[PDB]
């Protein structure tokens, strides 16, 4: 087989640990999933890869761990709750420097704009806007709507970087 | 130089016609996630989670200021109607024959953030009234000289407590555990404003000066500002940055950032800012809250990586 390395940045209750969880075995799935303390991770199979997978925490007290795991990740998927049209800028500031970091290679940057199933959710056109990944020219990215409690998209979502990560 | 936040987001057309006394940010409800509380001058209650307005509600009386011990208190005339998330639960009145001019928290002992609460309250006649962890009962009657135009709380209930008080005559006041000092400091103008900040009490005067003074008496720094305050407020960064800086808005439309002495951060907004509000709404730690003369509300943050050195 073949292992590569995936973080999962993001805000904090953006539903990194809960989008991990679908990725994982419907057995070994947890019930209730608690707010990530530290960091935790997993490792998950899909096709002739295996990922290596970093989940963060996001809260502001944490966020100064992201930068560990820069150099060897080999790919990066940002997750982001769509019902909080207040903190997008701070997801962007966020974004913003992980790109900038200089150990941080360019790698495939796979987006979930999650939770589409709330009412108030932000649209992935809105959403994309506002953290500015148009501007993003240097590497593969793909912005995809999700709903972490239930799976979908998530299928859609990795299916996609497992594909330029091969 | 340049001005340090993130801009969050934007509303032209709220309703909020309020000063800083009648603003406040809280947990009223408790799921993390914090709520904007407003006493607007429409005698309503307007009330705020996250970018959208949730509720209104009617107000007795026009309002004099509103705070918190997770629940909120209106006060206006002698009465104060301490709501409680989210439905009357007192109508404590003052025993003398008063009317509040001020009103402002302090710690029960903890004198850590989301600790047990002690309500506090000037009055016209000249006392600062403070109560009970449940706001049971008055529980330190203090009669003073001069009537309170402002007040700030620096301690804890248990501990140790100072509380300085700006008089409407232009001198400035201190309390000290309980014990009222004859320590009496004469302003240049009248106070429009007071900030606890690290060491020291910031007073502006009308006259465009905002001034640094120590319970002893000393004149640390003076801030000599181009336009007329509109409006003061304590930003308290905790974290290793750890700064308890001061921020002041006037009526030419820029909002100032001073660390002590110096000035770290400007930005203007269309319409002159009434009322200034640091802290957590949100899910961020770092907020900044402006209700200005136009009626809008405005939302900035304050970046993890900005240095206010
Ligand atoms: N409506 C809705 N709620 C979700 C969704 N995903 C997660 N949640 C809820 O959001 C809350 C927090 O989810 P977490 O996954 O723990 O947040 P996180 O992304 O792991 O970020 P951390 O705070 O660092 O742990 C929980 O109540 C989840 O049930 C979603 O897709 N839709
Ligand atoms: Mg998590």
């Amino acid at each position: 087989s073949k292992k590569v390395n995936v973080l999962v940045v993001g805000l904090d209750n953006s539903g990194k640990t809960t989008i991990i969880e679908r990725l994982k075995p419907r057995p070994r799935q947890a019930a209730e999933v608690a707010p990530t303390v530290g960091f935790t991770v997993d490792e998950v199979e899909k096709g002739p890869l295996t990922f290596t997978v970093f989940d963060m925490s996001g809260a502001g007290r944490y966020r100064t761990l992201w930068e560990q795991y820069y150099r060897e990740a080999d790919a990066v998927v940002f997750v982001v709750d769509s019902a909080d049209k207040l903190r997008m800028v701070v997801a962007r500031d966020e974004m913003e420097h992980m790109l900038k970091h200089s150990n941080m290679r360019k790698v495939p940057i796979l987006y979930f704009a999650n939770k589409k199933d709330i009412p108030v959710a932000m649209p992935p056109v809105e959403i994309a806007q506002a953290l500015g990944l148009d501007d993003i020219k240097d590497r593969p990215w793909q912005i995809v709507p999700s709903n972490g409690l239930t799976g979908e998209g998530v299928d859609k979502g990795i299916d996609w970087l497992a594909e330029r990560l091969s | 130089v340049r001005s340090v936040w993130l801009d969050a987001f934007n509303d032209p057309v709220a309703g909020i016609s309020a000063y800083t006394p009648c603003v406040h940010t809280c947990n009223l409800f408790g799921d993390g996630e914090n709520r904007l509380v407003i006493a607007d001058e429409d005698r309503k209650l307007k009330i705020w989670k996250g970018t959208q307005k949730a509720s209104e509600h009617p107000l007795l009386d026009t309002p004099v200021a509103i705070c918190s011990y997770p629940a909120l208190a209106v006060a206006a005339g002698s009465h104060i109607y301490i709501y409680r998330n989210l439905r009357p639960y007192y109508k404590f009145v003052l025993p003398p024959e008063t009317v509040i001019t001020c009103m402002d928290v302090v710690k029960q002992a903890i004198d850590e953030p989301d600790a047990v609460s002690c309500l506090v309250v000037g009055t016209e006649s000249g006392r600062i009234l403070i109560l009970n962890p449940a706001g049971t009962a008055i529980v330190k009657n203090i009669w003073v000289g001069i009537t309170p135009a402002m007040i700030a709380v620096q301690g804890e209930l248990d501990v140790g407590y100072r509380i300085t008080v700006a008089g409407r005559d232009g001198k400035l006041y201190h309390i000290r555990n309980g014990e009222l000092s004859q320590t009496i400091i004469q302003l240049e103008a009248q106070p429009v404003g007071l900030v606890r900040l690290a060491k020291h009490v910031a007073v502006g005067c009308m006259n465009d000066v905002v001034h640094a003074y120590t319970p002893t008496g000393h004149k640390s720094w003076s801030l000599y500002l181009p336009c007329h305050i509109l409006a003061m407020q304590r930003m308290e960064v905790t974290g290793q940055r750890n700064t308890k800086a001061l921020i002041v808005a006037l009526s030419n439309g820029e909002v100032r950032v001073y660390n002590e002495k110096l000035l770290v951060s400007v930005h203007v907004s269309p319409n002159p800012v009434t009322a200034l509000w640091f802290g957590r709404y949100g899910r961020e730690d770092n907020t900044l809250l402006a209700i200005t003369k136009s009626g809008a509300l405005d939302i900035k943050m304050l970046p993890r990586t900005a240095n206010l050195e």
